[PDB]
This record gives C-alpha cells, sequence and structure tokens, in this order.
RNA sequence: UGUGAACGAUGAGGAAGAC
RNA sequence: GGAACUUGAGUGCAGAAGAGGAGAGUGGAAUUCCACGUGUAGCGGUGAAAUGCGUAGAGAUGUGGAGGAACACCAGUGGCGAAGGCGACUCUCUGGUCUGUAACUGACGCUGAGGAGCGAAAGCGUGGGGAGCGAACAGGAUUAGAUACCCUGGUAGUCCACGCCGUAAACGAUGAGUGCUAAGUGUUAGGGGGUUUCCGCCCCUUAGUGCUGCAGCUAACGCAUUAAGCACUCCGCCUGGGGAGU
C-alpha cells in the first residue's frame, strides 16, 4: 500500500532527530519505498503508461532531492546511499 | 484487513436438509478463509421482478465478516462451482 | 516564479497607479525600502512604513495623487532584467525624459538619482526608470 | 429566488445512508418507469445522486429492484 | 517464447523454436519409458497405405494413462517434460500412492501443485472431474468419447472445449472449431485448455528440419505422369482443365463431403461445420 | 411580474448542369 | 564561500471526492441467427419506385437456445487525467489532485534544445473473434452522363491479445511557471464562523469550472482574477503569394 505500520518503522529508523517528519533522508526514504512498490507494480503490468510516467515523475523527485543532498552534506549523501545501496 | 459485506442467493425449492448442507459447506469454506465473523441477516425468501436463470423468486442471504484482502479471490470461484447456489457479490464495507 | 522581487514591486506600483488605491503591501528588503527612500525623496509618492511580521515583511506604501487629478507619474520602467545583463559608465547615463525624469541607478556607494550619480561620478547598475 | 420545491428531504434525516442494504427507501427512489428521479425532483446534490446513483446500481445487482418495466 | 534466428544462412533465415521455458528435467523416468517402431506408414502387407511418412527422428514413448480411472488421491506435479510424439508438452505427476504417470498438461499449471481425480476435486486447473459435476462454460480438455477408453477429444497443444449446458443425457459440449456434440454425461473430462498455444506460430525455416520431424516431400499432381495421377500429363504445367480437381484415388477433394451420410455419430451432431 | 442572450444537446417536407 | 529564516517548494498528520490506469469476474435490454408453436399474403424500402425477402409458409407473435458488440435512462458548459482521452457493476493492485489546523526539511525552485515516454481515428504484421454497422464491390433507382448523394446487400475494417506506425481542425488555432489588477451571477469538492440539538439560513475563505461585465489591451471582431490586462523567467515558432510541405 504500503500499510501504516511500514511507514512508522521506516521513518523511525532514518530519523535524525526525535521528532523529524521531514528531512531528505526521511522523505528519500519513503518515496524509494513508493518507487519500490511503484516498481513491482509495473512489473505486473506492462501496460500501465500511467503508472510508468508517475513514476519517472517519482524519479525527477527523488534526483532532485538526492542532487541537494549532494549539495549540502556528502556525508551524510554517501552514508544514506551506501545504507540503500541505490544511486549508481 | 478489511470489512466485507456479502450477499448470496440459494434455491427457493432445495430441501431444508439440502440447505443446511449448503449452508454449512458455505460456513466451512467462510472459515477456511480466515473469515472472522462480524454479523449476519437473513431475508430469506423473497419475489423477483425478474428471473435469473428460470425460477420466480429466491432466497437471499447475507454475511459481514472481517477478512482479507485475498480470501475473496478464493471465495468466488467456490462460489461457483456449485449449481445449487445462484448468485454472490462481495462489496466493501465503507458506509 | 518568484523570478524577481524588485521588478515585481514596479508592476505592484504600476498596476496601484491604474487602480488609484491609496496603499498597498509589499515584502521586505533593504534593497526595496532603500529605493523607495529614494521614491521618498523624489516627492512622487506621499509615505512609505514598514510594519514587522516574521520573518521579511510587511511594508506598506502609500501612492501621491496630484491636486488637480492626473496621475503622478506618466510612466516607470525597469530596464534591467535577468538573462541581460546592463552596464553604464557614469558619463553614459542617459537623462530619461529630460530634466523631469530621474534615473534610479545602484552604485558601490549605494544606489543614486541621475543628478546625484553625476555629482558622485560613480557609475553602476541601472535598477529602473521613474517618469 | 431561489428555492426548490420537494428538494432533498433526504439530509433532513440522514445522511450516510445506505448504502444498499435497505429496500423501502429505494423503493422510494424508483420511479412508476422503474428508473431514478431526476435530481429537479429529487432535490440530492450532485455527488449524493451518483453515489445513489452507485448504490442503486448495487440494488440491481442484488435485484432487489427492477431495471425495467412499464412506463 | 519464440527465440528468432539471425540469418547467419539461408536456413537461419526463416527458421523458429519454441522457448522450451516449461520443460524441467533433461530425461524421462526409466519405468514407464515404452518402445515406438516406426512403421514408417506401410501397411503390415508392406505396402505403403500414406504416403510421405517414415524418415524421422527416433523416438520413444511416455505412458499416459488418459483414462485417469483412479479417484479421491491427491497428487502433485513433479516435474514437465518434452513430448516428440505430439505437439503438447508432458507434465509428470506423481500421486500419494507413490504411483507415478505421464498426463496431458493445460497451461499455466505450477510445479508441486496438488490434483485429485476424484469427482470431488476442484474446478482449478490439472483436475479431471465427471461433466456432471462441471459447470456451465468452463474450459474443458482430453475428453473421453466413453468412459475407461481414454479422452480421443483435444489432446492436441492450444485445443479447447466448452459446456454449453447440460441435461441428465447428455452434456452439451463445444468440440473446437465450433462443432458441437451430446457427449455421455457419466464421462469423465479433465477442465482447462491445453497448453503450448505458441507450436501454431513456429516456424520450421528450412527443408532439414522437415526431415527430423519427418515430413517427407510431397510431390505437386500436375508435375506427375498422367497414369500416375488424374492431373498428370499435359505439356508443361498443365492447366486443370479435367473437371472436378481430384486425388490420386478418384474421389475429389476440393468441397467434396467424405462423410458417410448414414452414421451412428449423425444423431450426435447438433451442429455441422461453422467455418 | 415576468425581455431579450447565451450556452450544452435535435428531428425532418422531396429529383435537375454551366456562361 | 561561511552562518541563519519560512513565506517558494517538499514531506507528515487529519480528511475530501473523481467515466484516472491495468487485470479478472459478472450483469440486463436490444439487434441478428437458429429451433419449435401460432397464423397467412404480403413483408421491406423511397420524393415516387424498383432491386431484395416470402406459399420450400415469410413478415408478425409466443417460447427457448446461441453469439458478438456496446453500456441507454442516471448524465449535469458534471468529474478525473499531462495531452490523447476515460460513461454498466463487482473485486485485485495502483497513479494523481484538493482542503485543514500545522509538525518537520529550510530554497531543496522554474523552464527546458538534445534525448526519452505517452499519444484519437485510419493503416500494417501475427494469432483469435465477427452480432450489427460498413469503405472496396454487386444489383436496383436518380440523371444528358451518376464510377455519387438514395435503396437492397456486402469484404476488409470496426472487436480482443501481442507489436509496429506517431499522423488529426491532437483547437481554447491562445506554450509552461509566478506576482498583481473592479466586480457580479451558478456549479464541483473542501475549510471556518454567526442563532438553531438537528434541519435549515446567513457570512467568509481555498482550488476546479460557466456566463455577464470595470479598468486595461486590440487592425477590427473581442478578450477580460480560467487576459488576448499590467510584469517577470524559459523553451517552441513566423519574415509576401504560387511553385511547395513538392
Amino acid at each position: 500500500a504500503i500499510t501504516q505500520e511500514r511507514k512508522n518503522q521506516l521513518i523511525n529508523e532514518f530519523k535524525t532527530h526525535e521528532s523529524d517528519t521531514g528531512s531528505p533522508e526521511v522523505q528519500i526514504a519513503i518515496l524509494t519505498d513508493s518507487i519500490n512498490n511503484l516498481n513491482e507494480h509495473l512489473r505486473t503490468h506492462k501496460k500501465d503508461h500511467h503508472s510508468r510516467r508517475g513514476l519517472l515523475k517519482m524519479v525527477g523527485k527523488r534526483r532532485n532531492l538526492l542532487t541537494y543532498l549532494r549539495n549540502k552534506d556528502v556525508t551524510r549523501y554517501r552514508e544514506l546511499i551506501n545504507k540503500l545501496g541505490l544511486r549508481r | 484487513m478489511r470489512k466485507y459485506e456479502v450477499m448470496y442467493i440459494i434455491r427457493p425449492n432445495i430441501d431444508e436438509e439440502s440447505k443446511k448442507a449448503v449452508i454449512e459447506r458455505f460456513n466451512n469454506v467462510l472459515t477456511s478463509n480466515g473469515a472472522e465473523i462480524t454479523g449476519t441477516k437473513d431475508w430469506g425468501k423473497r419475489r423477483l421482478a425478474y428471473e435469473i436463470n428460470d425460477f420466480r423468486d429466491g432466497f437471499y442471504q447475507i454475511v459481514n465478516v472481517q477478512s482479507d484482502a485475498a480470501a475473496v479471490q478464493e471465495f468466488d470461484r467456490l462460489a461457483k462451482i456449485s449449481d445449487d447456489i445462484i448468485r454472490h457479490i462481495v462489496v466493501k464495507e465503507e458506509e | 516564479v518568484m523570478t524577481d522581487p524588485i521588478a515585481d514591486m514596479l508592476t505592484r506600483i504600476r498596476n496601484a497607479n491604474m487602480v488609484r488605491h491609496e496603499k498597498l503591501e509589499i515584502p521586505a528588503s533593504k534593497l526595496k525600502r532603500e529605493i523607495a527612500e529614494i521614491l521618498k525623496r523624489e516627492g512622487f509618492i506621499r509615505d512609505v512604513e514598514f510594519v514587522e511580521d516574521s520573518k521579511q515583511g510587511i511594508i506598506r506604501v502609500f501612492l501621491k495623487y496630484g491636486q488637480n487629478n492626473e496621475r503622478v507619474i506618466t510612466g516607470l520602467k525597469r530596464i534591467s532584467k535577468p538573462g541581460l545583463r546592463v552596464y553604464a559608465k557614469s558619463n553614459e547615463v542617459p537623462r530619461v525624459l529630460n530634466g523631469l525624469g530621474i534615473a534610479i541607478i545602484s552604485t558601490s556607494q549605494g544606489v543614486l538619482t541621475d543628478k546625484e550619480a553625476r555629482a558622485k561620478q560613480a557609475g553602476g547598475e541601472v535598477l529602473a526608470y521613474v517618469w | 429566488r431561489a428555492k426548490r420545491r420537494k428538494v432533498c428531504y433526504f439530509t433532513s434525516n440522514g445522511i450516510t445512508h445506505i448504502d444498499y442494504k435497505d429496500v423501502d427507501l429505494l423503493k422510494k427512489f424508483v420511479s412508476e418507469r422503474g428508473k431514478i428521479l431526476p435530481r429537479r425532483v429529487t432535490g440530492t446534490n450532485a455527488k449524493y445522486q451518483r453515489k445513489l446513483t452507485a448504490a442503486i446500481k448495487r440494488a440491481r445487482q442484488m435485484a432487489l429492484l427492477p431495471y425495467v418495466s412499464g412506463e | 517464447a519464440i527465440k528468432k534466428y539471425k540469418p547467419t544462412s539461408n536456413g537461419r533465415r526463416g527458421m523458429t523454436t519454441s522457448d522450451f521455458a516449461e520443460i524441467t528435467t533433461d530425461k524421462p523416468e526409466k519405468s514407464l519409458l515404452a518402445p515406438l517402431h516406426k512403421k514408417g506408414g506401410r501397411n503390415n502387407q508392406g505396402k505403403l497405405t500414406v504416403r510421405h511418412q517414415g524418415g524421422g527422428h527416433k523416438r520413444q514413448y511416455r505412458v499416459i494413462d488418459f483414462k485417469r480411472d483412479k479417484d479421491g488421491i491427491p497428487g502433485r506435479v513433479a516435474t514437465v517434460e518434452y513430448d516428440p510424439n505430439r505437439s503438447a508438452n508432458i507434465a509428470l505427476i506423481n500421486y500419494a500412492d507413490g504411483e507415478k504417470r505421464y498426463i496431458l498438461a493445460p497451461k499455466g499449471i505450477q510445479v508441486g501443485t496438488e490434483i485429485m481425480s476424484g469427482p470431488e476435486a476442484d474446478i482449478k486447473v490439472g483436475n479431471a472431474l465427471p461433466l456432471i459435476n462441471i459447470p456451465v462454460g468452463t474450459v474443458v480438455h482430453n475428453i473421453e468419447l466413453k468412459p475407461g477408453k481414454g479422452g480421443q477429444l483435444v489432446r492436441s497443444a492450444g485445443t479447447s472445449a466448452q459446456v454449453l449446458g447440460k441435461e441428465g443425457k447428455y452434456v452439451l459440449v463445444r468440440l473446437n472449431s465450433g462443432e458441437v456434440r451430446m457427449i455421455l454425461s457419466a464421462c469423465r473430462a479433465s477442465i482447462g485448455q491445453v497448453g503450448n498455444e505458441q507450436h501454431e506460430l513456429i516456424n520450421i525455416g528450412k527443408a532439414g528440419r522437415s526431415r527430423w520431424k519427418g515430413i517427407r516431400p510431397t510431390v505437386r499432381g500436375s508435375v506427375m505422369n498422367p497414369n500416375d495421377h488424374p492431373h498428370g500429363g499435359g505439356e508443361g504445367r498443365a492447366p486443370i482443365g479435367r473437371k472436378s480437381p481430384m486425388s490420386p484415388w478418384g474421389k475429389p477433394t476440393l468441397g467434396f463431403k467424405t462423410r458417410k451420410k448414414k452414421n451412428k455419430s449423425d444423431k450426435f451432431i447438433v451442429r455441422r461445420r461453422k467455418n
């Protein structure tokens, strides 16, 4: 969906703060989970062109956010992409 | 998991014992699917504005269950195999 | 998308002249308040007063109006624009609308009128012309 | 200007109905022609009328109401 | 799937082969293997009743009980194997008895799925239950004509059949190409159309693959000498001047019915020739 | 009391050249 | 370049609806065909007719069966979607939009050649389907001629599955983003309040969308908080007509 409990688990693991609901960390994390589920959804049906373009938009989002994260703190960025295993 | 309301028709002409057989069967399937009971009612015999296969009237029956989410997918074909049942529909509960 | 607050304030004051409302609000900046002070010196506008609220803003500007109707300014334009840099040597600066008009030219000494700029002999970016 | 005759009479004693389990009120919605009444008479907002539309379609799936009859 | 070949040679230009994705094990179980001497199409008298047969690759039969006479005993699909004998793929199935029998394989079957041969068995694919218990309109394969005889109907890959409805005697069935027969209600049948539908799409692409089939070449009739064929003779590509296109045997072939007007099966033919 | 305008969507009344 | 801020923007919490996308199942009415019952000389079609169907019993009517396609009425300058476009119902997975106190991130934004994807209808390739509709075509009429408009038929197509093709008056003939600029009268979904338990009335505030109109713009027609108004940012495009989108 993803289910609400998985979100509550996914957020707390990556927060830099006790109440860090925002942050590029948690944002790129939740968006990553959405990218994974939507990607598997694309795998289930190749005819989903709207889900595909929406996935492209979300890829634009992840690319912009990770780009700015590269623009800010490279250490947190490399630690994060190493934590996720994403980005080339 | 989510709530589900389900209606189905059993044959008006069926013997009460055979009706007990198909109802205990539908219940055994419904519990085999993990669909926990929430509530139920018996509309029973009612006249029809139009016949389905041929019958001029039918026995409505309904159930309300907390369940998957996966179970209805198996429940449908098993609701199709029986000649005794006429129709069945599973609507999500979001009043 | 809010590409330039100053040109935005200029379309604010021009539209304000078009609608003849007594006053309008603009977001704060020292660059804005300085040139607004320059207009306050030129007297085309009656008064300007800032009102603090977190964080930036909000200046309130009061348009001046003539005793015998007529718009106080017959024209206003920002020659400077993003995607087209402009520069002006101190002797090269035009005297727009001859003696009536005044340039608004930001310099190293700060924003200056074309007369004061000619006196200081200081060149700089030409922010806008008002006449 | 402005008021509609026989407007609503539903929100006044609603709401959240039915979604389709009832048969009496749906018997009220049906016309002698067997079709759902127009908003000009029913008085409902378009969203309520459309949720009512899908609801009555569900009722037709339940065969609780006629699909077509005499006029 | 179909693996197109790059035209490295003239025989590569059109040849295609099926993915063989369904296949799991390279070799058949030894217990159910049977010999297949190639008759070559000859009669026991030794004369060739059938033209252009034999010369193909050697083949070895796998035992297959289409009859499925046992019932009430759950099975399991262990493996799937290639069948040289027919277009349809074979899928081995392990019975709970420990008995093993190769069985016709409908598409979409998964390895290890349970299969009951009994009347009480579920509609789910791979099961075979009597027509009386079959819901109307469901796809069915390997239909028997009579119980205990085996399912001569719908054995080839990609073929299907559907029930138009049923009485006590007899159940209706839609045979392939639209023909219909009142097959016996007591008679057993198996739900789910046969797999390997892509076999029709396969292209041979050369004379050499045909030899392995082995489909021997057929001479065109006009080319044949007049003594050998009715359309023979003439001075080079003789026109089919003679009345009524004909087989080398005297019966006409184009549009001429070969049916016996009187037959036991004629009563069962509710419908015929939909084209 | 109620005048025009505007929109979305029709119901059917038939055969004939050029400078 | 360093250090900060939340208003741009994103995320979250609490809600809101939508013919949004794809998959699977299901629905009833009607057209058509078949089978039988009923009953007999017309049926059908046009401006008029004729081709056509029918005593081998049609048309009509009653009943049953088969198959495909489309979703009436609800339906509404309604809604969703980037456009193209999406209108029966159910379920499965899933994209996007809007509102509201307000938590967090603290400019992380906009546009965008090349490039990539989607992209009506028609068409092409392969395998199925084909009830009706229907290019090509056949026949009957119309006319001086009728390779048409009309009628009776009817193939490809229209339908599905996997691909290609990437053209449309693909229009709002108005690129995308943002700020500001009289108003009015409806609707589409939200939010707050001023009496009332509620019903319901009134006022305000967001976004979608219809019309009328102030300023302003205009070759004129008109546009007009959905500018074609006043400004900003970026991309696409125009330079007389024919020859030629050759």
